């Protein structure tokens, strides 16, 4: 996250981090055993570590739970990103508990100019790499279908939606894919993409949860 | 690119 703020230990309890030796993308947990993410965070070995804030100190309230199902959409392109969702099965539910908490899924989606909290342990630089240990939160509005489809033309499916802020400086980074655009208490995005990061005219691109919810349900509910 | 650690480009 470039041009954000240190959460505060836990108080993202939805955001998870996945970890394989290191943290690379992060997730959201939307009930004990299912974490949202992008699809284009898939890998082998995943560690989904809950209640994290610094991911680089055991400080409590960790629970470190491996992936026992990745399950990246089957229409996830990896070139255009559309369908950038993965929703990873714990290989055990976590233990929710005020540092670890499932954040809903939307109803319906999210209106432009709506505010969301974007968190992630992402680059803090949008020039350069710096991981923070803790976890940061912007806060980011949803742009625009136009003005995401000016920034990004021709690459804005329905399936994903921009926020953030287009003077540049606020936006999530490298390390935040996967993770939570949390608007209204509900997750409606996903960290995906964009082009650098917090750079001017260019907001992150998020997937659009709200799209997904049906398929989350039944993936959820069939695996 | 994607914000993942690497990125993919
Ligand atoms: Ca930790």
């Amino acid at each position: 996250i470039v041009g954000g703020y240190t959460c505060g230990a836990n108080t993202v309890p939805y955001q998870v981090s996945l970890n394989s030796g290191y943290h690379f993308c992060g997730g959201s947990l939307i009930n004990s055993q299912w974490v949202v993410s992008a699809a284009h965070c898939y890998k082998s070995g995943i560690q989904v570590r809950l209640g994290e804030d610094n991911i680089n100190v055991v400080e409590g309230n960790e629970q470190f739970i491996s992936a026992s199902k990745s399950i990246v959409h089957p229409s996830y392109n990896s070139n255009t990103l559309n369908n950038d969702i993965m929703l990873i099965k714990l290989k055990s539910a976590a233990s929710l508990n005020s540092r670890v908490a499932s954040i809903s899924l939307p109803t319906s989606c999210a209106s432009a100019g709506t505010q969301c909290l974007i968190s992630g342990w992402g680059n803090t630089k949008s020039s350069g790499t710096s991981y923070p240990d803790v976890l940061k939160c912007l806060k980011a509005p949803i742009l625009s279908d136009s003005s995401c489809k000016s920034a990004y033309p021709g690459q804005i499916t329905s399936n994903m939606f921009c926020a953030g802020y287009l003077e540049g400086g606020k936006d999530s980074c490298q390390g935040d894919s996967g993770g939570p655009v949390v608007c209204s208490g509900k997750l409606q995005g996903i960290v995906s993409w964009g082009s650098g990061c917090a750079q001017k005219n260019k907001p992150g691109v998020y997937t659009k949860v709200c799209n997904y919810v049906s398929w989350i349900k039944q993936t959820i509910a069939s695996n | 690119c994607t914000k993942s650690i690497p990125p993919q480009c």
